[PDB]
C-alpha cells in the first residue's frame, strides 16, 4: 500500500478502516 | 506515540494496525 | 445537544468530537 | 454495546463520552 | 468535553453533531 | 452535475461544496 | 424538505444551491 | 463569528449550539 | 457555486459528488 | 486487515487511504 | 464490480488496492 | 494536475467535471 500523513479525524477514520470489529484505540497524549 | 508516527512523521497501513486492538 | 443515530465510520467520528485529546476506545461487539 | 445501540437505535453525546480516555 | 479547533467541512460536521433535528445555519462572512 | 442521493451529514458535506463562503443553512422537517 | 428529499428520493446540486446563504 | 470562535480559535460544543436553530 | 481549496480526502469526496455514476479519476502524479 | 462493508462516499474515502499518491479510479456500474 | 460488491456485500483492502493508479 | 488545479490553487465544481470519466 502506501504511507501517507494521517491527522485529526482523518486518522481515527483510517484506525476504523483499517481495526474494523478488532476495535482500536486513539490515545494522542500516547 | 499515534500522532507523531501518523500524523507528524508519516505511517503505513500495517503501521496503523499497532493501534487495533 | 440532541440524540444521535450513528452507523460505521459515523460513530467514530462523533467520538473523535467528543473526546479531543483525550481520544477514546472504539470496542464493538464480536 | 455502544457500537450497536447508537446505530440500531439511538445515543447522547453524554453516553459516548463514556469512552474516552 | 473538549474544546479543539474545527474547520471547514469539519465545522460543519460538527454543528450537524451538535444541532441535529434543530437545523443550525453556517454563516462564516458571519 | 448528477442528481444525489444523500442522508445524514453526507448532506451537510455536499451543502458545504455547493455553498463555499456564502454558508448554508440547515433545515430538517421536525 | 430539501433534507428529506435527497435522502429519501433524490436531489440536484442546483436543488442544494437554493439552500445557500 | 463560527471561523474565528471555532476555527481560527478554539471552541467547546456548548459554544457550537450558540448556531443552532 | 463556489470555488474553494480542496484537497486530500475533500477532494476525492468532491469528485465523488461532482462525478457521481459517471466516476472519475484521481490522479495527484498527474 | 479485516473485510468492509463500504457504500457511497465511504468507498472513496477507503480508495483514497489504501491508494495514496498513486491514485485511483472510481468506477460504478452504470 | 467493486462498487457495488463493497456495498452490497464485503469487500478487502487487497481487491479495493486492484483500484489504484 | 487536479492538486494544482484543485488544492495548491482554487478550483470550482465545473473544473472538478474535468476528471470525471
Ligand atoms: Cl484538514
Ligand atoms: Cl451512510
Ligand atoms: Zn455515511
Ligand atoms: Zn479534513
Amino acid at each position: 500500500f502506501v504511507n501517507q500523513h494521517l491527522c485529526g479525524s482523518h486518522l481515527v477514520e483510517a484506525l476504523y478502516l483499517v481495526c474494523g470489529e478488532r476495535g482500536f484505540f486513539y490515545t494522542p497524549k500516547t | 506515540g499515534i500522532v507523531e508516527q501518523c500524523c507528524t512523521s508519516i505511517c503505513s497501513l500495517y503501521q496503523l494496525e499497532n493501534y487495533c486492538n
